[PDB]
């Protein structure tokens, strides 16, 4: 029965469907994220 | 003006936002009951703000 | 407030609130405005000191009513965010009470205070 | 909520036996109801049994 | 090429003084900080300060946040945009999660941290997030070795973090964002 | 009413050497001191309860 | 395994046979209305009597229960037992039952759906055989009495063990459980999977879909501390919002941006999530009081994000789409609100795009900036673009006074991008 063949609507389904990993970690925004600080002991 | 005393304009533009923490809406249960779409809306934004 | 009498200034507050700070560290000093209306109806308060910037002001001005009956001394720091952090506790607290312990080590810092306050009496 | 009544009726007292000036509307004693029902209505949401 | 600095003082009772130094010394203005009875320490950040100084003349920039200690924990964080106006200002938010006397007050380089630290009771170093003014719940943790933290400095290029302790032991971390 | 004020300042004192032992137990960090006089009184550590 | 759990593994597949008389008489004395003796004693045909005298009453209320009169609710339908049927048959008699509840679960607080699905309780077993669409339909009403009954008869299901402790309580079940329900990751899978089957029928009120997103911010609010939690956390949420918008009733639209900004604010998204969710909004944006929620979703969800492209241009496909449905006087008058919500960082890339794409409506783009105090770099950000602008576009003289706005305020800051860029007497000179 199925088949793949104004703005739509399924366009937040479809983005969702080509992402893994939702939280913005690629940027390097340079702005610090509150409440979890990545730190590494030396 | 150098290339990281732009990104120094670009930390500063930025402004508090309130968070959310864990205990921000479990009072919104005690106003369900017949009120309208709209006015709850608000009532979200106005402890997010 | 134009309802705040006597209130220090500046400098005595700052003599005030370095009592309080060494009355909570003996443990000398009853806290809140409902419990400093217990230590004047029991007579072992030395003296009594109050914030000025209660919102509202009136539900503190019943203890000048009090201690003018029982002849106790009384006055206003300015802000009730200081009395509370110099009295030891994270809420402000709008009245502090210090009690009477003559064998206190503070007793003398006490009454240097106490004759300072009735003073402006 | 027998302290939290005898507390915030102590308030609304001495706001009525000691203010020269009254609003006479009752504007400290419902923001002092108001801080009861959400004493109440957190003190009702949690429970003493496990889920 | 040209600019002035100024001395920030604090009396105990928390009246800070305004001093500045290129011309001689008068007063600019006086705030009073709301509260703030017992006060040990204050540093400015966000710009320049003595502990993340400049190179050049350009480089000299306004700072952006104050923080005036306590003996009681209590941190109050000023906007130095919004509090040079009023001159008697409110705090944006008043810090209280130690327990004990205010004794390390430095922020990050770029001026988005804020160390908090006590001499008096051991492992008592916060770190300060800004402009949201949570404090980080992550780091440190309980098995976090700190001490009895005496002094803490920070990096003013790579990002690193070095805490003293009383036993001697100066441990170092490092803020991976940066 | 000479022995009322007998009684009562004795009674107080039974309330203050009471009351001095109640406030050992709460919280806190406690300093055992002891005056050159022999008695014994306490000294918290200056710290904001939270 | 044992024996005791393989042969107590038959008597949940024949909890609803009747096999003793003591079977039946627990069995049957179960249900929402008459008490635990009195139930017993009644026939099928005496509880058909007052369900179909009740449904007739429902029919009136709304035309949508005549239909299962025909087939439920008629009298034929008296002698089948589930337990005699087909696997086929069964499957019907569930789908037929789905499809009550959810017409049902609307007109709940009324006293005839209370004799009414009582002998679809009493006749069809749906308090054993499917009590999750019976619990799902009901699952806002947890304060009212009416649920308290429908917890005195269910065996409840494996997913619904936060409401374990509530059977046959006496108090109703509080607020907070009601999160504990919805924090688990499998038991929002039926709350969506419910939703999306509630959405195409077009049967979704108000008073429910208030109690799905006041689980629903809560979830999020419970679990902002676990950064891994919620990164699992929005294939279950962002597609019903999906499905939410894609939803005729302006009812329905409402309560996607309410999800849409508190997740947003919990956890920053990224660039492409944002835009992605913009366009979704826009695209069924059709009545006037979901418009208002739909602007503070940009208003805010575009604050949310901060890092490189922060401040990028939109793009063609969102841009004339946002001018298509909201206009750039109804913008105006949104800023000139004396609620004065933070429009900070959207509108430093609502500008941006007017000087690339449309550029005719250049007196906007002045009157937009006296109405809102921008931020420091962002003003920067602007004026690079428009002095892009300057040497492409066919030089005007309107562009010419909105850099008079910015000689009047924050002069070095255009010289300091004109030191940048290009040169300082070059500038005049082109004006």
């Amino acid at each position: 029965d199925e088949s793949d063949s104004n703005g739509d609507i399924n366009a937040l389904t479809k983005i969702l469907s080509t992402t893994y990993n939702y939280k913005d970690t690629l940027s390097n925004s340079k702005l610090l994220p509150p409440k979890k600080l990545d730190i590494v002991r030396l | 003006e150098d290339e990281e005393d732009i990104a120094l304009e670009f930390i500063n533009g930025e402004k508090k936002d309130k968070l959310v923490n864990m205990n921000s809406f479990t009072s919104m249960f005690d106003n369900i009951q017949n009120v309208q779409m709209d006015t709850f809306f608000d009532r979200v934004m106005k402890v997010l703000t | 407030n134009p309802k705040a009498f006597p209130l220090a200034d500046a400098a005595l507050t700052q003599q005030i609130l370095d009592v309080v700070q060494q009355a909570a560290n003996l443990r000398q000093l009853k806290k809140g405005a409902n419990e400093a209306t217990k230590t004047l109806n029991r007579g072992i308060s030395e003296f009594i000191i109050m914030a000025a910037d209660c919102e509202p002001i009136e539900i503190l001005l019943h203890l000048p009513l009090l201690c003018e009956d029982k002849n106790v001394p009384y006055v206003f720091v300015p802000s009730r965010v200081a009395l509370g952090r110099a009295c030891g506790v994270s809420r402000p607290v709008i009245a502090a009470s210090i009690t009477t312990n003559d064998a206190s080590a503070i007793k003398t810092q006490i009454y240097a205070v106490k004759d300072k306050i009735e003073t402006l009496l | 909520i027998a302290r939290v009544l005898a507390a915030k009726a102590a308030v609304s007292l001495r706001y009525d036996a000691l203010a020269e000036d009254r609003d006479d509307s009752g504007d400290i004693g419902l923001e002092s109801r108001a801080k009861v029902e959400n004493r109440l209505s957190q003190l009702e949401g949690r429970d003493l049994r496990t889920t | 090429g040209k600019f002035r600095t100024i001395l920030i003082a604090v009396n105990a009772y928390g009246e800070v003084w305004e001093f500045d130094l290129n011309k001689n010394g008068h007063v600019i203005r006086r705030w009073k900080d709301q509260g703030g009875v017992g006060i040990t320490k204050i540093q400015v950040g966000g710009g320049t300060t003595t502990t993340c100084p400049a190179l050049q003349i350009s480089k000299i920039k306004q700072n952006r946040w104050l923080a005036v200690g306590s003996e009681s924990g209590f941190v109050n964080l000023y906007d130095r945009n919004n509090a040079m106006t009023s001159s008697t200002p409110t705090p944006v938010a008043a810090l209280d999660q130690l327990t004990t006397t205010i004794s390390n007050l430095q922020f990050s380089p770029d001026g988005q941290i804020l160390c908090m630290a006590s001499r008096a009771v051991k492992d008592a170093l916060r770190l300060v997030h800004l402009p949201s003014c949570s404090v980080f719940s992550n780091w440190p943790t309980s098995g976090t070795p700190l001490g009895k933290v005496t002094s803490v400095a920070f990096s003013p290029s790579g990002g690193l973090l070095a805490v003293g302790n009383e036993q001697g032991k100066v441990r170092l971390w490092k803020l991976n964002h940066y | 009413v000479k022995q009322h004020l007998q009684r009562e300042t004795q009674l107080k004192q039974v309330q203050q050497r009471m009351d001095a032992q109640r406030e050992l137990l709460k919280k806190g960090s406690k300093k055992k001191i002891v005056d050159s006089s022999g008695k014994i009184s306490f000294k918290w550590k200056k710290q904001r309860k939270r | 395994s044992s024996l005791s759990d393989q042969l107590a593994q038959v008597a949940s597949n024949n909890a609803t046979v009747a096999l003793d008389r003591k079977r039946r008489q627990k069995l049957h004395s179960a249900s929402l209305i008459y008490n635990s003796k009195t139930a017993a004693t009644q026939d099928y045909d005496f509880i058909f009597e007052n369900a179909s005298k009740a449904l007739e009453e429902l029919s009136q209320i709304e035309p949508k229960f005549a239909i299962f009169s025909r087939t439920l609710f008629s009298e034929s339908s008296i002698s089948l037992d589930r337990n005699v049927q087909t696997k086929e048959e069964i499957k019907d008699l569930d789908n037929a039952i789905n499809a009550y509840l959810l017409l049902a679960s609307s007109k709940w607080y009324l006293a005839p759906t209370l004799h009414a699905t009582e002998w679809l309780v009493r006749r069809f077993q749906i308090h054993v055989k499917n009590t999750e669409m019976l619990l799902l339909s009901t699952l806002n009403y947890y304060q009212t009495p009416v649920f308290k009954r429908i917890l005195s008869i269910i065996k409840l299901p494996p997913l619904f063990n936060c409401l374990s402790n509530f059977v046959r309580s006496e108090k109703p079940p509080t607020a907070l459980t009601m999160i504990k329900l919805f924090n688990d990751m499998d038991f929002l899978k039926l709350y969506t999977s419910y939703l999306d089957q509630c959405i195409k029928h077009n049967a979704t009120y108000t008073n429910q879909l208030l109690f799905t997103t006041c689980c629903f911010i809560n979830v999020v609010a419970f679990n902002s501390n676990n950064d891994e939690k919620l990164n699992q956390l929005v294939p279950i949420l962002l597609e019903i919002s999906a499905k939410l918008l894609a939803s005729k009733s302006k009812d329905c639209q409402i309560a996607a941006h309410t999800i849409l900004v508190v997740f947003a604010t919990a956890l920053p998204l990224k660039k492409t999530i944002i835009l992605a969710a913009m366009e979704t909004i826009l695209s069924n944006l059709d009545a006037k009081e979901a418009k208002h929620s739909a602007l503070l979703t940009i208003c805010k969800l575009f604050q949310t994000l901060k890092g490189q492209g922060n401040v990028d241009q939109l793009p063609s496909k969102i841009f004339k789409l946002f001018d298509s449905k909201f206009d750039t006087v109804s913008i105006l008058t949104f800023l000139d609100k004396e609620d004065k919500p933070v429009c900070d960082k959207f509108i430093t890339s609502y500008t941006r795009s007017i000087a690339r794409y449309d550029r005719s409506k250049l007196n906007i783009i002045l009157s937009l900036l006296k109405k809102i105090r921008l931020e420091r770099y962002e003003v920067r950000l602007i004026i690079t673009d428009l002095i892009y602008l300057s040497e492409i576009l066919e030089d005007k003289s309107q562009l010419v006074e909105l850099f008079e706005y910015f000689i009047s305020i924050n002069e070095d800051l255009v010289l300091k991008c004109l030191k940048s860029l290009g040169l300082t007497g070059x500038x005049x000179x082109x004006x």
